[PDB]
RNA sequence: AAGACCCUUUUGAGCUUGACUCCAGCCCGGGCCUGUGGGGCGGGGCCGCCCCGCUCACCCGGUCGCGCGGGGACCCGCCCGGGCGGGGAGUUCGGCUGGGGCGGCGCG
RNA sequence: CGCGCCGCGGCGAGCCCGAGGGCCCCGCGGCGGAGCGAGCGCGAGACGCCCCGGGCCCGCCGCGCCCCUGCGGGCGUGC
RNA sequence: CGGCCCGAGGCGGCGGGGGCGACGGGCGGAACUUAAGCAUAUCAGUACGCCCCGGAGGAGAAACCAACCGGGAUUCCCCG
């Protein structure tokens, strides 16, 4: 989720912020962009159970 | 150490000693085949060395050809019988 | 639980305890254990003597069940006898009906000598003895024995 | 006894005058033919029976010629880029033996048959010749015969492509057991994946 | 014959001593007593633990 | 227009060579491929070399196989060994310092 | 997920919902219990509310002396 | 003139070829990255490229492990 598109930074010199952008210039691939991945996605390897003697 | 130390080892049970474990037909086949083939070229070289009493040279040459000392000793012994005259 | 953690008490503080002058960067010392002989030498000599180098013979394959060797002291021997029987044995310090304790059945090989025994004859069968385990046992009237 | 005990004894004397002459006439002839060729009958009938051949309808034999020597990498202008441990071009050795390569070449040419086994027949300075046994699995003599109709079942398609023949088994290391072989028994990939797995249990 | 009435047979194993035989012959002898060959009871778990 | 000059970063890339470590390719030697004969030199008490016939392997040409040749057990190929090798590959090119460099060395 | 330290619960020379089998029942290792020595290997009681220090005992390195089963045992001395 | 051997063209019945974002088998095979630099090492016997099956596949009835008062084909789980 969030990483099926193609996006790369434009770099400095074009008067825009440095995040990855889709072809056309749309923000992508950051947690602060509409449509990007989570900063730290949830995973099922969380320890769900607990032990008791 | 490859054993565990204890005196009286084996003192509780009685062990079973298994039997330790020719074929004149095979010797007969080799004698017919030997008759219509002869020996290999390396084997003929060894016989010539053995006739001249260069025993250590014969062993060196057989180790170089065969690559294993027990087989090289078994071959030079095998070839002396035809190399005595 | 996330709701009792120290990190949630830093909302509104610009920098979550990592400082303004220094800051929080990726790997300012390198990754892992690197640097132990150069720029972490003050750490490695203070807390880890004998981390660098070689020492002693090597064995290309150790046999774990050959080198295994359990041991028991003489002060633990009488606890192998069940409690229902200990009183009677102490009562009659017999030379002709002394208790026999075979320690391999309980899973020990050698008998060492820390401690002391009660004043009561007893027979101990094992695979090896230390010199003062034997000495304290013969002091009591006991005998050592070797077993298969 | 029978006759094949003498033939086996004879083939253990390849340096003799007799077999030196016959080995010479065969390499001259095989040099005059194509790389893959159908044979009427096995050139070595006793070795063919040792490996499972039977003179029935549905067994066939082809002779395969392969080239001798080492391996050269397919790198344009002889340039490997990258790290210096990976720079070599000539002087390498193939992972599979020449016997296994012979079976794979004839399986690709004849994909409607089943490869069984193979054996050596000749060599010279540039080539080795092997013979390959193949079974047609839709012939009724093959299908109705309990001795061979294991190969009529479909998990036996293109065996030489999957490393299941005897020469293909040797390159995977499977002629060994015990110490020195504990990391290859299902597969080299399978033992790696089993040994590197993180198993996160519920009551960890 | 023994495979037929439920005994596993391993011809690759060899006995190392005389006690190994007596302990297992007594185990074979006992099982042949408690076996019937044709409202019948099916035995659960390992037989003679 | 997050200086392109200048400096710093244990960030690069193009180019060069007497940087460091190497690779193709080429040259050289023995071996196997590999027949069947004749000779000379030397050594040690059988071994090493070298030379020259034949044709049958192997190789090349002419021909619409229309009335034919040339080479030859040497060359090629393969295995191992030695030399040449910025044509090409990867990487490095200290620090202090009244900015850096030249110089100097309170760098032990 | 691994390592260190601190707090609280249960049991304590013991402790333990492995895997598996019949929120309940049964369930091996393991870790702790003895250390030291490259290794052959040898192997701890003597004191003390607690803490700190002293003294002594075990192993590794050295060395008087006596002896049986002997380059093995015993009894000592020293960093 | 027939036989056997080694080949050629045709005819009949039957079989093969292609397809899949997983699992499985066989080959070829990186570099970023880490080492606070960088060549051995690591990343990784991974990405990716080619070939081949099945409902599973592969493996398998010792030219095995051991050193015991011994076990006994293959696969999978717990344990170090
Ligand atoms: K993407
Ligand atoms: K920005
Ligand atoms: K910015
Ligand atoms: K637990
Ligand atoms: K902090
Ligand atoms: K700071
Ligand atoms: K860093
Ligand atoms: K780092
Ligand atoms: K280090
Ligand atoms: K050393
Ligand atoms: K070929
Ligand atoms: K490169
Ligand atoms: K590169
Ligand atoms: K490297
Ligand atoms: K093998
Ligand atoms: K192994
Ligand atoms: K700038
Ligand atoms: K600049
Ligand atoms: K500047
Ligand atoms: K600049
Ligand atoms: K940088
Ligand atoms: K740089
Ligand atoms: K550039
Ligand atoms: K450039
Ligand atoms: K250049
Ligand atoms: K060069
Ligand atoms: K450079
Ligand atoms: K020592
Ligand atoms: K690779
Ligand atoms: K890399
Ligand atoms: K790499
Ligand atoms: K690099
Ligand atoms: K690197
Ligand atoms: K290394
Ligand atoms: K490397
Ligand atoms: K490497
Ligand atoms: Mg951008
Ligand atoms: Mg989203
Ligand atoms: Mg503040
Ligand atoms: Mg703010
Ligand atoms: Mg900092
Ligand atoms: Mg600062
Ligand atoms: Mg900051
Ligand atoms: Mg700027
Ligand atoms: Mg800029
Ligand atoms: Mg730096
Ligand atoms: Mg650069
Ligand atoms: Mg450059
Ligand atoms: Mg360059
Ligand atoms: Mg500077
Ligand atoms: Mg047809
Ligand atoms: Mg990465
Ligand atoms: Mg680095
Ligand atoms: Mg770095
Ligand atoms: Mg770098
Ligand atoms: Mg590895
Ligand atoms: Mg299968």
């Amino acid at each position: 989720a969030g990483v099926q598109c193609t996006a790369h930074s434009w770099g400095p010199g074009r008067a825009v912020a440095r995040l990855p952008r889709k072809h056309g210039g749309i923000g992508a691939y950051a947690n602060f962009a509409r449509g990007g991945h989570m900063a730290h996605p949830t995973t099922v390897i969380r320890r769900w159970c607990r032990k008791v003697n | 150490p490859g054993k565990v130390f204890n005196l009286k080892k084996g003192g509780a049970v009685v062990r079973i000693v298994r039997k330790k474990e020719t074929k004149p037909h095979q010797e007969f086949v080799k004698s017919i085949i030997q008759e219509c083939t002869g020996m290999a070229p390396y084997e003929m070289h060894i016989i010539e060395l053995l006739r001249m009493n260069k025993d250590r040279h014969a062993l060196r040459y057989a180790k170089k050809r065969l690559g294993n000392i027990k087989r090289a000793k078994a071959k030079r012994d095998q070839l002396s019988v035809y190399a005595r005259n | 639980p996330t709701r009792i953690r120290k990190s949630r008490k830093r909302r509104g503080h610009r920098q979550m305890g990592y400082g303004r002058v220094g800051g929080h960067r990726k790997h300012p010392s390198g990754r892992g254990k690197a640097g132990g002989l150069q720029h972490k030498r003050t750490s490695f000599d203070k807390y880890h003597p004998g981390y660098f180098g070689k020492l002693g013979m090597r064995n290309y394959h150790v046999r774990r069940n050959i080198e295994y060797n359990p041991t028991i002291n003489i002060d633990k021997i009488w606890s192998l006898i069940p409690e229902e029987q200990r009183d009677g044995f102490l009562q009659r310090k017999s030379t002709t009906e002394a208790p026999v304790v075979d320690v391999t059945r309980f899973g020990f090989f050698k008998v060492l000598g820390r401690g002391s025994l009660p004043q009561c004859p007893i027979i101990i069968k094992a695979r090896y003895f230390s010199s003062d385990a034997e000495k304290k046992l013969r002091e009591v009237g006991g005998v050592p024995l070797l077993v298969p | 006894m029978g006759a094949y005990k003498y033939v086996q004894e004879l083939w253990r004397k390849k340096q003799s005058e007799a077999l030196h002459y016959l080995f010479r006439l065969r390499t001259w002839e095989y040099r005059q033919l194509n790389a893959i060729k159908r044979c009427s009958h096995p050139t070595r009938p006793e070795k063919a029976r040792r490996l499972g051949y039977k003179a029935k309808r549905g067994y066939v034999v082809y002779r395969v010629r392969v080239r001798r020597g080492g391996r050269k990498r397919q790198c344009v202008h002889g340039i490997s880029y990258g790290k210096p441990r990976n720079i070599g071009i000539v002087g390498l050795k193939p992972s599979r033996s020449l016997r296994a390569l012979a079976e794979q070449k004839v399986g690709r040419r004849l994909p409607s048959l089943r490869v069984l086994n193979s054996y050596w027949v000749a060599q010279d300075g540039s080539y080795k010749w092997y013979e390959v046994i193949l079974i047609d699995p839709f012939h009724p003599w093959i299908r109705n015969d309990p001795k061979i109709n294991w190969i009529c079942n479909p998990v036996m398609k293109r065996r030489e492509c999957r490393g299941l023949t005897s020469a293909g088994r040797k390159a995977r290391g499977l002629h060994n057991k015990g110490i020195g072989a504990m990391k290859l028994r299902p597969s080299k990939r399978a033992a790696w994946k089993r040994n590197h797995t993180r198993s996160l249990r519920r009551y960890r | 014959k023994a495979r037929q009435i439920g005994i596993a047979v391993d011809p690759r194993r060899k006995n190392k001593s005389e006690e190994s035989v007596a302990r297992n012959v007594a185990r074979l002898k006992e099982y042949l007593s408690k076996v019937t060959i044709f409202q019948a009871i099916q035995h659960q778990g390992v037989v003679m633990p």
